[PDB]
């Protein structure tokens, strides 16, 4: 993984 | 061509095509030439089963990761699965007035109303076959018929044209480094934001910029979504299976009690008492 968890932006 | 994924209990046995017997063969529809059949021996013995014929496809039997049988309100299941004479017969479960979820979705937009709906039936399906030791990998609105009253009747097999559709396949599916149930979540994710929005959240031109997207993408949320719409594709869009929701121990609960699904009541929903947005010609 090592990736962005959340997809949506803030 | 087309690729079933037949999930197998453990256990059945293969069929034959001698070992049913054809009562009517009839058009419907989008599922074309349809045998409707009824069994000579086992348990089913005696039980009206549709029979499609395919020329052109692959049949894959992945056992079921684990007793009552039981007939859910929103899933239809391939019963037996075999290749004779260089022909695939799938015998599934007859769907009377059947049509394609795409169908809908091209002809109709939903409300956001209207995807709680078939959403909430398609989640009760998916933990169903989740309890069944089912995990789908490739969840897709082809694999998500509607029966003659509307309500949503997910396969329980594969249908793809590992062969999947990688738009709605989860970071760790994607990845090949191993997943859980947790991974039909995120699909499910897809199929809500494909429902809501009209395109896919992940799509390049190859599979290669479609994959990286799933794995890299930041997306902006489509923010004429309600509230509750926008925190549940938030909590289900999450790379680390750990972190979405879906993926503890209540499973579907998790979905379920979200401010997004807060109208359903799922009893009433299972109960086929909630009556559907779009009711099909009858
Ligand atoms: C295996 C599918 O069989 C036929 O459609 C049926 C489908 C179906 C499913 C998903 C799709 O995306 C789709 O286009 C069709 O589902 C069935 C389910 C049943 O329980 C019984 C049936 O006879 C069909 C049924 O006849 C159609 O020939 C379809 O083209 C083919 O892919």
């Amino acid at each position: 993984e090592e990736l962005e968890d959340d997809v949506f932006q803030p | 061509e087309i690729a079933i994924t037949h999930h197998v209990k453990e256990g059945h046995e293969k069929a034959d095509p001698s070992q049913f017997e054809l009562l009517k063969v009839l058009g419907q529809g989008s599922f074309g030439k349809v045998f409707l059949v009824k069994k000579i021996s086992g348990s089913d013995a005696r039980q009206l089963y549709a029979m499609k014929v395919l020329k052109k496809a692959t049949l894959k039997v992945r056992d079921r990761v684990r007793l009552v049988e039981v007939n859910h309100p929103f899933i239809v299941k391939l019963h037996y699965a075999f290749q004779t004479e260089g022909k695939l017969y799938l015998i599934l479960d007859f769907l009377r007035g059947g049509d394609l979820f795409t169908r809908l979705s091209k002809e109709v937009m939903f409300t956001e109303e209207d995807v709680k709906f078939y959403l909430a039936e398609l989640a009760l399906a998916l933990d169903h076959l989740h309890s069944l030791g089912i995990i789908y990998r490739d969840l897709k609105p082809e694999n998500i018929l509607l029966d003659e009253e509307g309500h949503i009747k997910l396969t329980d097999f594969g249908l793809s044209k590992f062969c999947g559709t990688v738009e709605y396949m989860a970071p760790e599916v994607v990845n090949r480094r191993g997943h859980t149930q947790s991974a039909d979540w995120w699909s499910f994710g897809v199929l809500m934001f494909e429902m809501l929005t009209g395109t896919l959240p992940f799509q390049g031109k190859d599979r290669k910029e479609t994959m990286t997207m799933i794995l890299k993408a930041k997306l902006g949320m489509p923010q004429f979504l309600s509230p509750e719409a926008q925190s549940l594709l938030r909590m289900l869009f999450k790379r680390n299976p750990a972190n979405r929701l879906g993926a503890g121990p209540d499973g579907v609960e998790e979905i379920k009690r979200h401010s997004f699904f807060s109208t359903i009541d799922w009893n009433k929903l299972y109960r086929r008492e909630i009556h559907p947005p779009f009711k099909p010609a009858t």
